[PDB]
DNA sequence: ATCATTTCCATTCGAAGATTCCATTCGAATCCATTCGAAAATGATTACATTCGAATCCATTCGAAGATTCCATTTGAGCCTGTTCGAAAATTCCATTTGAGTCCAACCAATGATTCCTCTCATTTCCATTCAATGATTCCATGAT
DNA sequence: ATCATGGAATCATTGAATGGAAATGAATGGAATCATTGGTTGGACTCAAATGGAATTTTCGAACAGGCTCAAATGGAATCTTCGAATGGATTCGAATGTAATCATTTTCGAATGGATTCGAATGGAATCTTCGAATGGAAATGAT
């Protein structure tokens, strides 16, 4: 039997998605989402796609740049995995919160 | 008889346009027969560093046409661009490969 | 109709994944991925609630790629390719 | 009723830079944004300085501290440059 | 030549009749009224651009308070600005 | 009769209408409009001038200075997020320690 | 030599009423640097602004507008 | 012979800056150095003494933020020392870097 | 928890000065009337978003082995902080100089408005060529031995 | 160190999709002519910003002592990565619905404008008062037993 050691497959799927610009979130889940929250917003309301597709690319960009902060946050803190702690150092110090 | 202001300017962009946009756009009441001469420059320039860069890039993938891909490798690879865009996001981007160095094996 | 509720759970722990990936990460505590979802719903919501702004102030039913793109200007996070 | 775009003139200056190169339909998307942008940022910059200083007018010096303002160092440079070029030729 | 200290100090008069303000907080306060006039104002003369209509009415300003306002300061702005304006057209 | 006056405003509808007319914002401006802004300005200003006011009987005095404005704003949590970005001059800080680097 | 008259009790009083019980001995130069990049953003544009106004002295509105356009808007010195 | 205990007159004069609202920078110094650095791009200039003020306290306000900010990274990394490297942090998340 | 020098905090007084209450004025908002357009409206007409089920593809997740990262702990250095103490230099004061910035007034120069029209640029179908989807392919970095 | 595994990067292959072209439509920018005034220029003037030099109040500092944090190294607990694959979920596609958006020509209102006046808000200059700065002990930590 063969089994990679743990973190390899990670390494290389970084190299991966690093090298990629699909979107990573699959399509319907996201647009579900969006109406969900919207229709909790306002009732009866309709979307052009390309209205659900820059929301899921404002949203990818977005939450890739904070796993980037959050991952320095990590690093900072001599560790390697990200905690909910260093999200929420990334949110604090971006002033997005608190 | 009849030509362009863009030729009088030597320009490719459109200095009669971006005269329209000015005056229809709220900015002042008046716009001097100067101002969309030289804002249809610095946009010309912009636009043709960027291609230039995206361009570069575009042959390193060796391929045929510019995608976002390039733009966006083009935008972050160079530092004054990148600041410039530096609260952008360019749709179908990605982001440029990079590691941190901890966390590739020993 | 029919009833649109707890749709957050269906942004999957593996997408939460890729997208950490991409972003440079190697190792994910367990409690990110929930964490994640706070987040984006967060996100989601400041976006969403300013893009039916400007479509209602439109009078229109529908919410445009404009409306978005307005709402992310807005709340600074500029977006190129829907312009 | 019909719209409008730079598509003409960016696939111009990318002739003139890289003659044969082309550009997809969302890579020209992104470019009319940017120039939208661009654009939008000079024209509210220069508004700015003509209220400050009490004109009703927006003039080239508008335009170019204005470009100054926004652009960071080479790029302030070297785009006032094409600049002044453009007016001096369009006038005399 | 102008401020908006004399209106500022009637409302102030009018909430804590009996409290002062002093130079440098009514700065402030002028800086405050300034900035968010500016913000109103400029976000209004965005929606009314947008939606591709030459003039500023009521309606700009309330989309205006509630893309600007968070929350709760939102909804008593707005209620606050739609009975000045009801007041007005009645009076 | 001004027009704050048929508002029921402290604040300037007619000076508002002017500043909207010369200010660029659009071609034409609805007489609608400077009232409604103008009842926002007020509102908040109060609703400013109310918290710091508490703030500075609380602390004493008699008349509101910076630091009660700013004492305001910042303990305020949609005051303080409306005012996110904004430097109150002479505000300083409101205090706050880290319990982690409390004694004991 | 004029970074230097910002001295370490200055720097060390900032660090206070910003809640820092500790400061490495690095900070001190670290600070002075960036100190220096602030007044370096804000300067540049507040003069621009005087320039264009064919000015010879920075007023405190060339200020406000610069720090405005930088993102920290200052209230108290006339907007 | 009496000494506090290293951290008690830290935590006091903490408690002492956060209570007050005065700049923290001796003017004088402050001023040459804004005097020095507008030289650099303009010569020669003057200033309307309300001019450096604004300056003045925008700088101060933003050193306490970055010193917050910077304070936070510290105690993320389990130390009570701020040190060039949580600074560094803070500056490169706002994204001034 | 024990008593003991620090220091914080409060207190109570006196003037130093900052608010504000008020006299004056001139500039701004009102009024009032009118031209003319921007906004509102309805109605016929797309069209593209929503929805459908069926087929097909792609991604998910459940549950377990064991790899390895996080953390708790000790422990020893090195580097902080706190006590003066001398001491420079920031501050305060005041008084001078005078250059810049302002303010009208007469004046020049350049920007609007507009009508006709011609030249450009938008959009469309048409078609050529790049991109891609897949398949086997050798290459190569990793993991077992 | 050697070699097998499996994922990746590379070979054109065979065609779907996407561009860059070509043909013309309709609309917009250019052209050419002006009241029209904002910009400019200038001559006179006031306000504020050094400057300066002296007292003065005050910070700053160099330098040590020893506390205590920080860092390195250590052990095992626990948590997270990898693995296979049935199947749930998505993606695809073809289509029918119907509903909202958009183009169109009808005027309902509303906001511009501008002249002439009251009234209001700016400013300055005088008092009323709050705030600040003392000196002076009491609660209160905070360090040593």
């Amino acid at each position: 039997p063969h089994r990679y050691r743990p973190g390899t497959v990670a390494l290389r799927e970084i190299r991966r998605y690093q090298k990629s610009t699909e979107l990573l979130i699959r399509k319907l889940p996201f647009q579900r989402l969006v109406r969900e929250i919207a229709q909790d917003f306002k009732t009866d309301l309709r979307f052009q796609s390309s209205a659900v597709m820059a929301l899921q690319e404002a949203c990818e960009a977005y939450l890739v740049g904070l796993f980037e902060d959050t991952n320095l946050c990590a690093i900072h803190a001599k560790r390697v995995t990200i905690m909910p702690k260093d999200i929420q150092l990334a949110r604090r110090i971006r002033g997005e919160r608190a | 008889k009849a030509k362009t202001r863009s030729s009088r300017a030597g320009l490719q962009f459109p200095v009669g346009r971006v005269h329209r946009l000015l005056r229809k756009g709220n900015y002042s009441e008046r716009v001097g027969a100067g101002a969309p001469v030289y804002l249809a420059a610095v946009l010309e320039y912009l636009t043709a560093e960027i291609l230039e860069l995206a361009g570069n890039a575009a042959r390193d993938n060796k391929k045929t046409r510019i995608i976002p891909r390039h733009l966006q490798l083009a935008i972050r690879n160079d530092e004054e661009l990148n600041k410039l865009l530096g609260r952008v996001t360019i749709a179908q981007g990605g982001v440029l490969p990079n590691i941190q160095a901890v966390l590739l094996p020993k | 109709r029919k009833v649109l509720r707890d749709n957050i759970q269906g942004i999957t722990k593996p997408a939460i994944r890729r997208l950490a990936r991409r972003g440079g990460v190697k190792r994910i505590s367990g409690l990110i991925y929930e964490e994640t979802r706070g987040v984006l719903k967060v996100f989601l919501e400041n976006v969403i609630r300013d893009a039916v702004t400007y479509t209602e102030h439109a009078k229109r039913k529908t919410v445009t790629a404009m409306d978005v793109v307005y709402a992310l200007k807005r709340q600074g996070r500029t977006l190129y390719g829907f312009g | 009723s019909r719209k409008e775009s730079y598509s003409i003139y960016v696939y111009k200056v990318l002739k003139q830079v890289h003659p044969d190169t082309g550009i997809s339909s969302k890579a020209m998307g992104i470019m009319n944004s940017f120039v939208n942008d661009i654009f939008e940022r000079i024209a509210g910059e220069a508004s700015r300085l003509a209220h400050y200083n009490k004109r009703s007018t927006i003039t080239s010096r508008e335009i170019q501290t204005a470009v100054r303002l926004l652009l960071p160092g080479e790029l302030a440079k070297h785009a006032v440059s094409e600049g002044t070029k453009a007016v001096t030729k369009y006038t005399s």
